[PDB]
């Protein structure tokens, strides 16, 4: 139940080849800068979707993360308020929400961030899937 | 005035080993509000949450950009990273990052512009791209770090602005007049202002309602009078029975006021 | 494979190797029992390619490398010894311990100079 002994272990749920596993969750890091839009078809091209954070608890790992990375947070102008992708409500203690360019998608950056970006400037993107 | 915030970072060096220690030092409209070290940040309390782990992160970063310095000249070196950002009265913002090595500036970034600058100097030179080679390449610091850079520190400016630890409170003078008796049928009128904020101040003797030079005047220095406000003074010399033709006038804060010599 | 290779419930897995990244600042030697302490042990590098998401970890975190002094070279916990071409190690603090930082790097520290500290478990 708390000691980690070989019986303990168990196999990471089911995730893309050669993919990140964590908490049930599946993440991997893309290199190849692209427009917000051209990084949310990317991650759906498989099956997929930019990075979501739903929980400081089954996300810590995002604490360790260097840079900046596209996620999948966008903007409504008569709410005046961001949500994902999914149409889920940014849960409100979750993410310090920092005002950088004039753009409606944010930037994950480590200590729980988001910095808002233009979503036309190419940037690096955090792909995520459930288990 | 503008709102100040400004972080100042500092690492040591003895014989070319980067000590453990680091030292930033946080100054909110230009008065010390913070000094943080690796352990814990401490005020002048718990809100000291934020601070802690960011400032950690750079202390940290910075021990790496002092290995990669090349000085090896016996002895202890200091390298620091001051980052500054003001909020203009007219809304423009302005915001630099300075890099300091055994206490003189080598490396700026206007993080306005973006826009690189160093010393024409030997040294300054080949340590500017010390660490310049450092930020591009093994760090790997995206331009999108440097607008992250001006974007936190006034995010943070406005946050301690909000929270209302900055008061622009005006401290209006205490005026005297006095006067320096008979020497040879003269007299010293002496107008004395004390207690006052902000440190701008106008102060000048005037005959019938127009200023004396300033060569005719003998001055105070603005010296501190405690608390955070400033006394400063004005002398000049007139003949007795001249006194009700001088007056000492002084504007502080759009307050325009006249002080005649007692009579 | 869909699934990844064995691992402690709550740790990262990357192509079957077990992470786990540790806040809790401690000298080398309690690092090093921390991680052994978990069925682990701390950081070992020996493959840009099965772990190259190490480019991605932000600041610097106790690693298992050694300078054994009459050995006058690097090597790991377990004895191995370091692949050349691997690291990068630059002289931070005089020591016999090193640090990861991004971009394989390795920086001297004193073993006694408490940091953070990520645990590895090879499949």
């Amino acid at each position: 139940q708390e000691v980690q002994i070989p019986l303990t272990e168990s196999y990471c749920g089911p995730c893309p080849k050669n993919w990140i596993c964590y908490k049930n969750n599946c993440y991997q890091f893309f290199d190849e800068s692209k427009n917000w839009y051209e990084s949310q078809a990317s991650c759906m091209s498989q099956n997929a979707s930019l990075l979501k954070v739903y929980s400081k608890e089954d996300q810590d790992l995002l604490k360790l993360v260097k840079s900046y990375h596209w996620m999948g947070l966008v903007h409504i102008p008569t709410n005046g308020s961001w949500q994902w992708e999914d149409g889920s409500i940014l849960s409100p203690n979750l993410l310090t929400i920092i005002e950088m360019q004039k753009g409606d998608c944010a930037l994950y950056a480590s200590s729980f961030k988001g910095y808002i970006e233009n979503c036309s400037t190419p940037n690096t993107y955090i792909c995520m899937q459930r288990t | 005035e503008p709102h100040s915030l400004r972080y100042n970072l500092t690492v040591l060096s003895w014989d070319g080993s980067v000590q453990s220690g680091f030292l930033t030092e946080v100054h909110l409209d230009g008065q010390p509000f913070l000094r943080c070290d690796r352990q814990k940040c401490r005020a002048k309390n718990k809100t000291w949450d934020r601070e802690t782990r960011d400032l950690t992160g750079n202390g940290k970063d910075l021990r790496m950009t002092l290995a990669h310095i090349k000085d090896q000249k016996e002895g202890l070196h200091s390298l620091q990273e001051i980052r500054v950002c003001e909020i203009h009265e007219d809304n423009s913002t302005r915001s630099s990052q300075h890099f300091y090595y055994d206490g003189e500036l080598f490396l700026s970034q206007n993080l306005e512009t973006k826009e690189w600058t160093m010393p024409q100097s030997s040294r300054a030179q080949t340590l500017a791209m010390n660490v310049r080679n450092f930020l591009k390449e093994d760090a790997m610091k995206t331009k999108t770090h440097y607008h992250a850079m001006r974007a936190d520190c006034l995010q943070e400016l406005r946050r301690y602005l909000k929270s209302g630890v900055i008061l622009r409170r005006t401290v209006p003078p205490m005026v005297n007049v006095t006067r320096s008796e008979a020497s040879e049928g003269n007299i010293t009128v002496t107008c004395r202002a004390s207690g006052f904020y902000p440190w701008n101040i106008t102060l000048s003797w005037r005959q019938d309602g127009v200023s004396l030079s300033h060569d005719t005047q003998q001055w105070g220095d603005v010296l501190p009078d405690g608390n955070g406000t400033y006394q400063t003074w004005v002398a000049t010399r007139i003949c007795q029975g001249e006194e009700q033709r001088f007056t000492c006038y002084m504007e502080h804060s759009g307050n325009h006021s006249t002080h005649p010599v007692p009579s």
